[PDB]
RNA sequence: UUGCCGUUGCUAUGGC
RNA sequence: CAAAUUAGUGACAAUAAAUAACGAUACAG
């Protein structure tokens, strides 16, 4: 066991990172460490992805505890510029998080995901 | 202003630092030292 | 804020309510001078000088057992001389109060498995020494059947589906008869196939094949979308 | 997912309906049939006469709960796992059983009426 | 279309203020013709799944179903099974219409905004202004509706209203 | 007719916080309080057989 | 047209004139050329400068001629998307596409805009906007021997345009992602690539219909074929193409895959997995924050995160047997495709070009049987469209021009 | 051979 | 109670849309 333990293989990454794309075209992507632990204790989240190989990696380290104590999934995909490229934005993000909506219209693509990656936790 | 903001990041670099150091099981000084480096390049710019 | 309340006892034991403009649910503090989760707190000077007791706010949207509470349940098996075997202790939110609940003359054995919420019940149980905290997988009671015995209540408020199967094997390890059974069900995590309903009724009849009488349940629904409250008696014998 | 009892299936074989195909073309969807251990049993003390029904009840298609009750009053122990639920639909043919489960909101009730079954308190049947 | 067989007992009242009421539906004619031929999709799907494996009506007929159930978007690319056919339901049918899609993607603040949205045509899938509120979009049609370049709310020149309120406010 | 229906589907679910207790979205911000009374003697919930 | 070049093993490769012409532009862009049936080459960079070389002196360095710098003072005095109308960048030009005739060079970028400027001065002679928010442009390319030009915007749209009747001919929809690349040769054919949909669509314009092609790599199905006796999985995002004849067409994908597709299968033809390498993992100094390198070690997960370099610029030359791919690998990679046309096969590198490749293109001379082309290639420190790029190893923003012979 | 700056060549490199 | 034909008159409520959308402020309990 590593510390950044539930990391995804490869078909269940791109899945993650498509929804990711999906999600921040819709406005229902927060971006960032800061703003997903500000959404986590929100509690306006339904997965929280970090990713495994930042500069340091108690940066994001943080954030399962926060998911741990209110039982909202979380997951490590292997490439911050991949995150941060699907994301949308010009820089790698090392967290991000899908915010909840019930007028989404991906609703069905992020229950899906959850799903998988709470087999995988 | 510049005094106003070099607060905020002295705040997001200790933040770091702060998780860092907690989650990390026997922490080393590396990462203090960067982050130093880092907000002192910050003050030393304006 | 700085305002004043009235602190006045509820119907269960161990438990207040605090009137002012909007009332709290408040339980009385083992630990005083400082708050656990960031939860606010009322301090009362009770009547040698008087002495600053104080009281702590149970928050329902961050305790289902607050949410249980304080929508109406008939019987919380959660008293105030009991012991209290929690499973799930994700961390030291609910457990706080229901070991403070609990009182001094009564014992809450937090079960977790994950290791950084364990540090920081550790860290927690400490200044409550009524909590044993056991790190260990509730899936396996007989990996810590050595350090508990003979509990009062169970509360699982673990989020796993095999939900049944746990509460069952600590039930049947540790529960005595006609103890407390207190799940927080949570339907989307059991499954999502199936409706709210269907999983409900499928988890209480998991129960009762297990013999454990349910008597009541409750939604909770303001607080949480789809999830329940059973309470339920551990029959052991005759749930006819 | 379907409660069935003693004259709901007395009539389905009566009527020669399947259970669980008639269920499916009764709904156009794919039903779970349940039969409670107290209908089984009155089912059971109907005697040798109705051999043919108990087993026609005894089918690994129809699923079957275990009602945890003294006595073998079918219609009270429906009556109470369906008001408590309300994720059943129950199929029955009496007339008082009908009534209950009828003023009691939210609860779909299908009967063999005819030579197929009918549904009434189910809103999206086609 | 046609009418229901009890078209009158209080869970369908309730059923249809809801479908409408979530919806924007003018009448009971929008959910009835949609649950009409939903109604003809899984009575269809129940005969395939009454014959058996191996059939060639069921290999070929299912597999063309749930493909082009998919396609429709009814139906997500993974359940490639011919019993979620029959889990099938009216509002997974009247979430894929035009007016449902604009509000979730949030070109409007309700479905309200979005039909008046449609109907004034601000709002064209992929080439086409389309100007009719039930329009069953697809898999891939479902990625374009944005605003039509001819409209103001797209790029394009105000309309009358702001344009002679300008020239009021210029006199 | 449009509008008659999103008016009666206002009041509908206007009427549906009466009866039931709904969901509304969570803990908006500070926990205030319950902003309308605990009553310790009523128990809302459904009791088995 | 089908492959008349087959010229793949023929020409010298291992000991080509690569001449880096460093330029002090930050992060260069695009590269656009031209030759007549002297040869003039464009660069643009992320510093809103358009600059126009000559390169006709074909066994030296090229040279500048020209610089054509928007800024701030282009920003327009309205934010309303149809009068866009002004004659400069203001915001990061992303591509350049020079005419097949060479009266124009036509380029664009984030500003919405396709700034169509005279070749002999640099000048701008017709502004047309994308007249929509999220009209950002990212390639163009002529049809060639042409005026046409076929531009691929950010709206999943793509726009065809006159350049010398200043008129848009037709806007064809259908990609799913941004449209991230586009290529055309002499037929009014076109093949363009969406990013992350992973599917590459051609389109008969006049007709307005495409041809899709999607992907479709399973690391089960991989990992089994090898397990039958391994660092190799799924994929991320189809990224730029090139239209090797009027039959064919070469795909670079996000995980370091070139694939080869033909116009009758879907699926493609032949398939590279590793194009050019796999990155440096992150170093245990600066990976985890403990002070032991076992625990530091332990923070690597072994191979589970090592990331490929993913294929940034993709070139094939038109109607030929070879292509040239580029990254960050710091060496072009040059294949030949094989005669039969089902497979294509690493030749050699090109060793001198530290950096990004954010272009590749060739330039032609000599007869038949004898030739000599110069390759260009845009060089930054930095990818063509977002920054997201750590461990600058050594780059330059420059011009890698190598002059290849035989 | 460039935005600076260093080695420079009497042309190539490397730090921002 | 459809006596006009010498592309047009001569509907059998069969067919998809509209009759509004979005804000601000005030005053009540
Ligand atoms: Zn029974």
């Amino acid at each position: 066991n590593p510390k950044a333990f539930p990391l995804a293989d490869a078909a269940l990454t791109q899945q993650i990172l498509d929804v990711v794309q999906q999600a921040a075209n819709l406005r229902q992507l927060k971006k960032g460490a800061n703003e997903a632990t500000k959404t986590l204790n929100r509690g306006i989240s339904e997965f929280i992805i970090m990713a495994a190989d930042c500069e340091p990696i108690e940066i994001l380290l943080h954030l399962p505890l926060l998911c741990e104590d209110k039982n909202v999934p979380y997951v490590f995909v292997p490439s911050r510029v991949a995150l941060g490229r699907a994301c949308g934005v010009s820089r790698p993000v090392i967290a991000a998080s899908i915010t909840t909506n019930d007028a989404s219209a991906i609703k069905t693509q992020i229950y899906a995901v959850k799903d998988k990656i709470e087999t995988l936790l | 202003k510049n005094k106003g903001r070099i607060s905020r990041y002295l705040a997001n670099k200790c933040s770091m630092a702060s998780r860092i150091d907690n989650y990390s099981e026997e922490p080393s000084n590396v990462f203090g030292s960067v982050l130093k480096k880092q907000v002192e390049q910050r003050l030393e710019f304006y | 804020g700085g305002a004043k309340v009235v602190i006045e006892p509820h119907r269960h034991a161990g438990v207040y309510i605090a009137r002012g403009k909007e009332d709290l649910l408040v339980t009385k503090n083992m630990a005083p001078g400082e708050s656990v989760y960031g939860e606010k707190r009322i301090s009362v000077e009770e009547p040698v000088p008087p002495t600053k007791v104080e009281y702590r706010v149970w928050n329902p949207f961050r305790s289902k057992l607050a949410a249980g509470i304080m929508g109406g349940l008939d019987e919380l098996f959660i008293a105030p001389g009991k012991k209290v075997l929690y499973l799930g202790a994700a961390s030291g939110t609910s457990v706080s109060h229901v070991s403070d609940v609990v009182g001094p003359e009564g014992v809450v054995y937090a079960v977790e498995f994950s290791h950084r919420p364990g540090r920081e019940l550790i860290s927690m149980a400490k200044k409550r020494p009524n909590i044993i905290p056991i790190i260990e997988d509730a899936r396996h009671p007989q990996k810590y059947r050595m350090l508990i015995g003979m509990v009062d209540c169970v509360f699982a408020d673990v989020a796993q589906p095999d939900q049944a199967r746990i509460i069952a094997l600590n039930s049947h390890m540790f529960l005595k008869d006609q103890g407390g059974v207190v799940i927080s069900i949570k339907a989307n995590c059991i499954d999502s196939t199936v409706d709210a309903e269907t999983v409900f009724a499928r988890e209480v009849q998991k129960l009762r094949e297990e013999r454990i009488k349910p008597l009541e349940q409750l939604t909770l629904e303001p607080y949480e979308r789809d999830h329940c409250i059973v309470v339920g008696r551990y029959m052991r014998s005759g749930l006819k | 997912q379907v409660l069935i009892d003693t004259n709901f299936i007395n009539f389905s074989i009566q009527k020669k309906v399947d259970i669980v195909r008639g269920m499916m073309d009764c709904l156009l969807a794919k039903c779970n049939p349940l039969i409670t251990d107290c209908v089984m049993a009155e089912l059971e003390k109907l005697g040798p006469k109705y051999r043919i029904a108990l087993k026609l009840a005894r089918d690994p298609r129809i699923k079957r709960l275990s009602c945890s009750h003294k006595g073998t009053y079918a219609d009270d122990c429906l009556v109470h796992r369906v008001l408590q639920h309300k994720c059943y639909i129950v199929a029955t043919n009496d007339a008082g059983l009908k009534q209950r489960i009828r003023k009691i909101p939210g609860i779909p009730l299908m009967s063999v009426g005819g030579h197929a079954y009918v549904i009434e308190k189910l809103p999206d049947v086609f | 279309y046609s009418t229901p067989k009890r078209p009158y007992e209080s869970s369908r009242l309730d059923a249809e203020l809801k479908l409408a009421g979530e919806f924007g539906l003018k009448n009971k004619k929008e959910i009835y013709r949609i649950s009409f031929q939903l109604s003809k999709i899984r009575r269809a799907a129940r005969d395939l799944l009454t014959r058996d494996e191996k059939d060639p009506k069921r290999l070929f007929e299912g597999n063309a179903l749930i493909r082009r159930l998919v396609r429709v978007g009814v139906l997500s690319e993974d359940k490639k099974k011919l019993d979620y056919v029959l889990a099938l339901k009216v509002e997974d049918f009247l979430e894929r219409r035009l007016q449902t899609q604009v509000y979730k993607l949030g070109l409007a603040k309700s479905v309200h905004h979005a039909r008046v949205l449609i109907t004034q045509r601000h709002i064209a899938v992929g080439k086409q202004i389309v100007n009719i509120p039930s329009f069953m979009v697809r898999l891939d049609s479902e990625k374009h509706i944005d605003f039509a370049p001819t409209s103001p709310f797209g790029g394009a020149r105000p309309g009358r209203v702001a344009r002679r309120n300008a020239a009021r406010k210029a006199e | 007719s449009r509008v008659k229906k999103r008016k009666k589907y206002q009041k509908a679910q206007k009427k549906l916080k009466s009866v039931r207790a709904v969901y509304s979205g969570g803990q908006s911000g500070v926990y205030e309080g319950e902003k309308t009374g605990i009553k310790k003697g009523l128990t809302r919930s459904v009791k088995f057989k | 047209g089908r492959v008349f070049r087959y010229f793949g093993d023929k020409l010298l490769i291992s000991e080509a004139k690569q001449s880096f012409t460093r330029v002090g532009e930050n992060n260069l862009t695009c590269i656009s050329c031209f030759q007549p049936v002297r040869l003039f080459a464009y660069t643009v960079s992320k510093d809103l400068q358009l600059t126009k070389y000559d390169i006709t002196d074909f066994s030296k360095r090229p040279k500048k001629l020209k610089y054509a710098k928007g800024g701030a003072k282009y920003i327009p005095t309205s934010k309303h998307e149809y009068e866009n109308t002004t004659e400069g960048h203001y915001d990061e030009i992303l591509t350049v596409a020079a005419s097949p005739d060479g009266k124009y060079v036509v380029t664009g970028g984030r500003d919405r805009k396709l700034i169509v400027w005279s070749t002999e001065s640099l000048s701008p002679v017709k502004v047309i906007p994308t007249k929509d928010r999220r009209g950002e442009v990212l390639s163009l390319a002529f049809r060639k021997n042409s005026d046409q030009l076929y531009a691929s915007c950010a709206d999943f749209k793509i726009r065809t345009y006159s350049i010398n009747q200043f008129s848009q001919l037709e806007i064809l929809y259908g990609h799913h992602d941004i449209v991230e690349d586009i290529s055309a040769l002499a037929m009014e054919r076109c093949v363009t690539v969406g990013a992350r949909d992973r599917t590459a669509m051609l389109w008969k314009i006049p007709d307005e219909t495409r041809l899709t092609f999607r992907g479709g790599d399973e690391p089960q199905k991989l990992l089994r074929r090898w397990m039958k006796e391994p660092l190799f999985f799924c994929e991320g995002s189809i990224d730029v193409v090139s239209m090797v004849d009027d039959f064919h067409f070469i795909t670079g994908s996000d995980n370091g895959n070139i694939c080869l597709w033909s116009l009758a299968k879907k699926k493609p033809i032949f398939t590279e997995r590793i194009a050019h390498g796999i990155l440096p993992e992150p170093s245990f100094n600066d990976i985890s924050g403990e002070t032991d390198e076992e625990l530091r070690k332990r923070q690597l997960q072994g191979k589970k995160l090592l990331q490929p370099f993913w294929i940034t610029s993709l070139y094939a030359i038109p109607y030929s047997n070879v292509f040239i791919s580029g990254s960050w690998s710091g060496s072009l990679k040059v294949w030949k495709i094989s005669d039969n046309l089902r497979s294509f096969e690493l030749l050699g590198e090109l060793s001198g070009a530290k950096g990004v490749v954010t272009k590749i293109q060739v330039v032609e001379s000599g007869k038949h049987g004898k030739e000599k082309f110069r390759i260009l290639a845009s060089i930054a420190k930095e990818h063509r469209l977002g920054r997201w790029i750590a461990n600058v190893s050594g780059a330059r923003n420059g011009i890698y021009s190598a002059v290849i012979d035989q």
